[PDB]
């Protein structure tokens, strides 16, 4: 399973 | 940025054999950009369907995808993967050696 | 033996018109278990392996989620690098990104990883310790600031050393049949002649599984790698690999080289030679 919630922007 | 090309594979996915089916594999790695074209040629013509895998790539970045059709080899029959990448001024043939 | 789960991600911008080709692709091992792919039409992350098919509704439904927000993520980042390398809007640009766990023997958490790069090269990656960062340059440098204020590295840390042995663990006992099984190469040596003095063994190993593999040459019981050639394991198409090893001999001389296989397969290596 995908790492979540949601990746942090760069 | 970086630009690298492609190392080409042309091979079968089973033991070949003349008269019998089986699948024409071109596998091409270490390349970057993304974007690439890769045909399989029957006798110098393009192949019309071919299938390829999902796009994925190696630890140092280099994309890689396996290109592939059914096909029945035979004696007479010339099979080949023709590819063009930014990185080439022309086009590259590998041509399908059952021995390698 | 060991085994990890790995998600690999790529994001391709299209200056002219619209978001980015994105395409993202899960493994356990050597076997692709999901895909997404922007330019397919289910907009949904799909199965690629049968034991991922039994998952319901609200694991596709979470996967579609997240994925989606890794390329929306990737969309602004590409924007964000455009300007931290002062380039124009002319040009296509790649992201990168790879993230996952392995595990020992015992299933026990390893080592995780989670790397990004721009146009090819490094960018920023977490460290072994997954508590800290490591930025090639100084934009990557101005995004670990970010990062570290935004406590990333603890978020993923968790995921890292929990989360993904956890699934790792549920994909290995429901795949099992497959996915702990290991394909012993299937060997065989062939002999090509180019002139009267020199003759090419050629050592094979198919229908393996997983890719990992060790063919090495020896002369009279001593390691050889001049005059040999091995190419890249490459994959059969059918969730197997194959591979190739090359020495360049004096023909006459066959019967002194012995071609040596390792794989996870094999109880114990095995040698190959050329009857006369």
């Amino acid at each position: 399973a995908l790492w979540g919630p949601d990746p942090a922007a760069a | 940025m970086i630009q690298r090309t492609p190392k080409i594979q042309v091979y079968s996915r089973h033991p070949a054999e003349n008269g019998k089916s089986n699948f024409l594999n071109c596998y091409v790695s270490g390349f970057h950009p993304s974007d690439i074209e890769v045909d399989l040629l029957k006798n110098g013509e393009r192949i019309e369907k071919v299938e390829h895998s999902d796009l994925s790539f190696s630890k140092d970045w280099s994309f890689y995808l396996l290109y592939y059709t059914e096909f029945t080899p035979t004696e007479k029959d010339e099979y080949a993967c023709r590819v063009n990448h930014v990185t080439l001024s022309q086009p590259k043939i590998v041509k399908w050696d059952r021995d390698m | 033996g060991s085994h990890s789960m790995r998600y690999f991600f790529t994001s391709v911008s299209r200056p002219g018109r619209g978001e980015p080709r994105f395409i993202a692709v899960g493994y356990v091992d050597d076997t692709q278990f999901v895909r997404f792919d922007s330019d397919a039409a289910s907009q949904r992350m799909e199965p690629r392996a049968p034991w991922i098919e039994q998952e319901g509704p609200e694991y596709w439904d979470g996967e579609t989620r997240k994925v989606k927000a890794h390329s929306q993520t990737h969309r602004v980042d590409l924007g964000t690098l455009r300007g931290y390398y002062n380039q124009s809007e002319a040009g296509s640009h790649t992201v990168q990104r790879m993230y996952g766990c392995d595990v020992g023997s015992d299933w026990r958490f390893l080592r995780g990883y989670h790397q990004y790069a721009y146009d090819g090269k490094d960018y920023i990656a977490l460290k072994e310790d997954l508590r800290s960062w490591t930025a090639a340059d100084m934009a990557a440098q101005t995004t670990k600031h970010k990062w570290e204020a935004a406590h990333v590295a603890e978020q993923l840390r968790a995921y890292l050393e929990g989360t993904c042995v956890e699934w790792l663990r549920r994909y290995l006992e429901n795949g099992k049949e497959t996915l702990q099984r290991t394909d012993a190469p299937k060997t065989h040596m062939t002999h090509h002649a180019v002139s009267d003095h020199e003759a090419t063994l050629r050592c094979w190993a198919l229908s393996f599984y997983p890719a990992e593999i060790t063919l090495t040459w020896q002369r009279d019981g001593e390691d050889q790698t001049q005059d040999t050639e091995l190419v890249e394991t490459r994959p059969a198409g059918d969730g197997t690999f194959q591979k190739w090893a090359a020495v360049v001999v004096p023909s006459g001389q066959e019967q002194r080289y012995t071609c040596h296989v390792q794989h996870e397969g094999l109880p114990k290596p095995l040698t190959l030679r050329w009857e006369p």
